[PDB]
RNA sequence: ACCCACUCGGCACCUUACGAGAAAUCAAAGUCUUUGGGUUCUGGGGGGAGUAUGGUCGCAAGGCUGAAACUUAAAGGAAUU
RNA sequence: UUCGGGUCUUGUAAUUGGAAUGAGUACAAUGUAAAUACCUUAACGAGGAACAACUGGAGGGCAAGUCUGGUGCCAGCAGCCG
C-alpha cells in the first residue's frame, strides 16, 4: 500500500522527481513519509539509545520510550528522528519515519586541496542546542572520526570519513548532543564559500513544473 | 654513564579500552593475518600514525618550497619501497588517507601465503618461526618483517632446513633410525 | 536553621572566647 | 565465626581436567573462528556466552 | 570583553590574577601548602607499614548494613594512629594482633572509601605476605 | 497463633537492655558481668521494637569485647521460660 | 496652559525575536566555538566556615582580610508531571 | 511427484596419523682480557597427563552470564551507581 497525500507524493509516485537533490534546491516540505523511501533506496537506520520517560499521576507513572534515530548512506544524506511512544519497537519504527522525513544534506568538502573526492565537510561549523555545542572541524585524509560515539555513528551515517569534533556543554544527554551535531550538519549548507559567490539560474521548480499531473483528478 | 641508550616505546594503546565495533575490527584483523597479540595491529597503526603526522606537517607548509618538496618526496620513497604504498599514488594526499590493512598486507607474515610456501596464514607464522623462509640468504624470524616490494621476489625456502632440501628433519631422522636398527 | 540565627550564634560563641582570653589574660 | 563464615561454609570444587585453551595466536583463531567465520546461530542481536536453554 | 585585560602590556597583570585565582583549585592547593607532609596519616608515600593495635569492625554507612574488620593501626614514621580496612572474607584469621601490616590507599585520593565510615586505608602486606597472596592460598603465613 | 524462642550457641549470649543511646546503638547490660555498646542489626531496625529495658540475644565479637551484635529480641513470655529454665538469674522485669 | 509633528537627555514599560539563554526570561543577560572594543573586581562541588589563627582599623559591640584539618555524592538552579 | 547422492564447500568431536621445531640440555668452535650469553651447530629434544599462561573481570559505566551449586541486609563486594 502506498496512496499518495500531498502535490510533491503524487509527482514522486508518476515518476518524474528522479532523486532528493532537486527537491533539497527548492527547499520542499517532505510531510509524506515513503517519498524519501523510494528516492534513497540505500538508508541505513540506526538506533542510539531508548531512556524510558516517566510522568506522575496518582497512581503510578507512565513509561513512555523516547528512542533517538539516526538515518543515512554513505552520500551525504543524514536522517535524525526523535519519538516518544509507549510500545518501543513502535517507537523505534516512529522515529525512524520521522528521521526519513528529515532527511538532510551535507556539503562534503576537501581538509586542504582536491586530489579525490570529498570525506570531510567544507568549515569549521558548529551548532548548539540546549546547552550542548557540537563544533565540527574538517580533518584531514584518513585521520578518522575523531568523535565521541553518537556523534561518530552519525558521522558514520553521513559518509563523512574524516571530522574533527568539539563536543562541549553537557554531552552526557545523547539526544540533545544528537540534535546539536544535526544542527550543525544543516549549518553546513549555509555557509557561504567563495565557490558559492557564482550566480545560480533559479530554476521553476517540481511544483511550478509538473503540475498538471500533480493533485487529486 | 657512556651515553643513555635510547629506548622508544614505541607502539601504543587507544584511549579507551573497549568500544566493541573497534574492537571486533581488530580481531578481524588479527584473524586476517594471524597475529599473536593486539599489540601487532597497535604497532602497525603506530608506525602509520607517525607517517600520517609527517604528511600533516608536510601538508599545511605549502608545497613547491623546501622541506615539504624534499622531506615529503623522501617518505614517499620510502613507502614505496616497502610496498605498502603504490606506485599509482605518490602525491603525499594517498599518503595521508591509507590503512592498517596496507600495511599488514605487507609483513614477510603474509608474503608467504602469497607466494604459497605454507599456504594458510598461521602455517606460515609457524615456518617463518622454525627458521624456513629466508629474504635473500639471510634468514628471518621475524613475523612483522616488512618486505621491501623490490626482495620481495626472493622469498624461497631456507638454504638448510627441510621443505627447501638439506636434511630428512629431527623427527624424520629419528624415523630414519628407527626403520635401521629392523 | 536560619542563617542569621546562626551567624548571632557565632557571635554570642565569639564573644564568650573574648570574655575568656581576657580572663585569662 | 563473624570472620569469614562464607568462604569456611561453602562446599569445595576441585577445577575439572580439561584440555588446554591453546594459548598464543592459537586463543586469537580461536576466537576468530567463533565470532567472524562460524558464526553463532542468526537471531537478531548475537551473543558471546549464552546459558543453555 | 570580561574581565581579564585582552590588553598587550598587559601580561603581568593577567599572570599575578592567575596565580591568585590558582589558589581555590584544591590539587594545586595541596601541592603547594604542603598538605602532604604536614598532614594525611601517610607521608604523601603510596604505602606506609603500621603495627596492628586493635582489630575493630567498624559499623557501615546506610543502606548498606554489615560490620567492616578493619584495623586501628599506629603508623610507624609518624605515628598515627589510622583505621585500616582489611579486604575479603575474614582475613582477620590472617591478620591477629600486634602485627606488622603494610597499608595502601583505597582509590579515592584520601578521603573515604564507599560506606565505610572514618576509614582511608586497605591493607595489603600483612607480616610480609599480602592478603590476596593467603586469601587464595598462592602464598602463606609464616608460622608466627 | 504463638512464635518460638531460638536458643543460644557459643559466644553467642543472652542480655538485657538498660539504654537507649541512639542511632541504632544500644548499651547493653551482659548477665556475664561486663556492660557493652551493642549495635542492632539490619533485620531488626525493620519490625523489632524495643522499650525502656526487654531481654535479648547477642553475638559477642571474636576480636572486641566492649563492642557487639544484638541478634534477636526477646518478649515477656520468651523472658520468664528463660527465667524458667535458669539461663538468666532472676531480676528480669517486662513493664509498661 | 494645552495641541500636533519632531528632537536630544532620562525613568520605565508593551509587543515581537529575526538573537541570547540551561531554562525562567532578556532590546539587553544581544552582536560568543562564526569564540578578540577598553578595562576593574569576584567564583571554582557542598559542609567545616565567614569559623580558627594572625594581622590590622574599632572606646567596645565589631568590621576588612581569612585557613586548614577533617567531612560528604551530592548541595544547588530553572522548569515539568 | 516423498526422498536423495553430498556430488561443490565448511566447521566440530577424549578420537587416530605422519610432518616441523626452539625452549631445553649440550662435543667442539667461536665469541673473550680470560670466561659466561648470543650467533652458528654435531648427537640428544613433543603426544594433552606433556615442553602444562597468566592477570583481572561478566548489573551498569565498559567487553563479557536474568548459567550451576552455597550464603541469606549475614558474611562479603563495590574507583562512583550500587
Ligand atoms: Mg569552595
Ligand atoms: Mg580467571
Ligand atoms: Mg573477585
Ligand atoms: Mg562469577
Ligand atoms: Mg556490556
Amino acid at each position: 500500500g502506498w496512496v499518495p497525500v500531498t502535490k510533491l507524493g503524487r509527482l514522486v509516485k508518476a515518476g518524474k522527481i528522479s532523486s532528493i537533490e532537486e527537491i533539497f534546491l527548492h527547499s520542499l516540505p517532505v510531510k509524506e513519509f515513503q517519498i524519501i523511501d523510494q528516492l534513497l533506496p540505500n538508508l541505513k537506520d540506526e538506533v542510539m539509545n531508548i531512556k524510558p520517560v516517566q510522568k506522575q499521576t496518582r497512581a503510578g507513572q507512565r513509561t513512555r520510550f523516547k528512542a533517538v534515530v539516526v538515518v543515512g548512506d554513505s552520500n551525504g544524506h543524514v536522517g535524525l528522528g526523535i519519538k516518544t511512544a509507549k510500545e518501543v519497537a513502535g517507537a523505534i519504527r516512529a522515529g525512524i519515519i520521522i528521521a526519513k522525513l528529515s532527511v538532510i544534506p551535507i556539503r562534503r568538502g576537501y581538509w586542504g586541496t582536491n586530489l579525490g573526492q570529498p570525506h570531510s565537510l567544507a568549515t569549521k561549523t558548529s551548532g548548539k542546542c540546549g546547552s550542548v555545542s557540537v563544533r565540527l572541524i574538517p580533518a584531514p585524509r584518513g585521520s578518522g572520526i575523531v568523535a565521541s560515539p553518537a556523534v561518530k555513528k552519525l558521522m558514520q551515517l553521513a559518509g563523512v570519513e574524516d571530522v574533527y569534533t568539539s563536543s562541549t556543554g553537557s554531552t552526557r544527554t545523547l539526544e540533545n548532543t544528537l540534535k546539536a551535531a544535526f544542527v550543525a550538519i544543516g549549518n553546513t549548507y549555509g555557509f557561504l564559500t567563495p565557490n558559492l559567490w557564482e550566480v545560480q539560474a533559479l530554476t521553476p521548480s517540481p511544483m511550478d513544473v509538473y503540475a498538471d499531473y500533480a493533485t487529486a483528478s | 654513564p657512556r651515553a643513555p641508550r635510547t629506548y622508544s616505546k614505541t607502539y601504543s594503546t587507544p584511549k579507551r579500552p573497549y568500544e566493541s565495533a573497534r574492537l571486533d575490527a581488530e580481531l578481524k584483523l588479527a584473524g586476517e593475518y594471524g597475529l599473536k597479540n593486539k599489540r601487532e595491529i597497535y604497532r602497525i597503526s603506530f608506525q602509520l600514525s607517525k607517517i600520517r603526522r609527517a604528511a600533516r606537517d608536510l601538508l599545511t607548509r605549502d608545497e613547491k618550497d623546501p622541506k615539504r618538496l624534499f622531506e615529503g618526496n623522501a617518505l614517499i620513497r620510502r613507502l614505496v619501497r616497502i610496498g605498502v604504498l603504490s606506485e599509482d599514488k605518490k602525491k603525499l594526499d594517498y599518503v595521508l588517507a591509507l590503512k592498517v590493512e596496507d600495511f599488514l598486507e605487507r609483513r614477510l607474515q603474509t608474503q608467504v601465503y602469497k607466494l604459497g610456501l605454507a599456504k594458510s596464514v598461521h602455517h606460515a607464522r609457524v615456518l617463518i618461526s622454525q627458521r624456513h623462509i629466508a629474504v635473500g640468504k639471510q634468514i628471518v624470524n621475524i613475523p612483522s618483517f616488512m618486505v621491501r616490494l623490490e626482495s620481495e621476489k626472493h622469498i624461497d625456502f631456507a638454504r638448510t632446513s627441510p621443505f627447501g632440501g638439506a636434511r630428512p628433519g629431527r623427527v624424520a631422522r629419528k624415523r630414519a633410525a628407527a626403520a635401521g636398527g629392523e | 536553621m536560619r542563617a542569621k540565627w546562626r551567624k548571632k550564634r557565632t557571635r554570642r560563641l565569639k564573644r564568650k572566647r573574648r570574655k575568656v582570653r581576657a580572663r585569662s589574660k | 565465626a563473624r570472620a569469614g563464615k562464607v568462604k569456611s561454609q561453602t562446599p569445595k570444587v576441585e577445577k575439572q581436567e580439561k584440555p588446554k585453551q591453546p594459548k598464543g595466536r592459537a586463543y586469537k583463531r580461536l576466537l576468530y573462528t567463533r565470532r567472524f567465520v562460524n558464526v553463532t546461530l542468526t537471531n537478531g542481536k548475537r551473543k558471546m556466552n549464552p546459558s543453555p536453554s | 570583553g570580561k574581565g581579564k585585560p585582552r590588553g598587550l602590556n598587559s601580561a603581568r597583570k593577567l599572570r599575578v590574577h592567575r596565580r591568585n585565582n590558582r589558589w581555590a583549585e584544591t590539587t594545586y592547593k595541596k601541592r603547594l601548602l604542603g598538605t602532604a607532609f604536614k598532614s594525611s596519616p601517610f607521608g604523601g608515600s603510596s604505602h606506609a607499614k603500621g603495627i596492628v593495635l586493635e582489630k575493630i569492625g567498624i559499623e557501615s554507612k546506610q543502606p548498606n548494613s554489615a560490620i567492616r574488620k578493619c584495623v586501628r593501626v599506629q603508623l610507624i614514621k609518624n605515628g598515627k594512629k589510622v583505621t585500616a580496612f582489611v579486604p575479603n572474607d575474614g582475613c582477620l584469621n590472617f591478620v591477629d594482633e600486634n602485627d606488622e601490616v603494610l597499608l595502601a590507599g583505597f582509590g579515592r585520593k584520601g578521603k573515604a572509601k564507599g560506606d565505610i565510615p572514618g576509614v582511608r586505608f586497605k591493607v595489603v602486606k600483612v607480616s610480609g605476605v599480602s592478603l590476596l597472596a593467603l586469601w587464595k592460598e598462592k602464598k602463606e603465613k609464616p608460622r608466627s | 497463633p504463638k512464635r518460638e524462642l531460638i536458643y543460644k550457641e557459643e559466644g553467642q549470649e543472652y542480655a538485657q537492655i538498660t539504654k537507649m543511646l541512639g542511632n541504632g546503638r544500644v548499651e547493653a547490660s551482659c548477665f556475664d558481668g561486663n556492660k557493652r555498646m551493642a549495635h542492632i542489626r539490619g533485620k531488626l531496625r525493620k519490625k523489632v521494637w524495643m522499650g525502656q529495658g526487654d531481654i535479648i540475644l547477642v553475638s559477642l565479637r571474636d576480636f572486641q569485647d566492649d563492642q557487639c551484635d544484638v541478634v534477636h529480641k526477646y518478649n515477656l513470655d520468651e523472658a520468664r521460660t528463660l527465667k524458667n529454665q535458669g539461663e538468666l538469674p532472676e531480676n528480669a522485669k517486662i513493664n509498661e
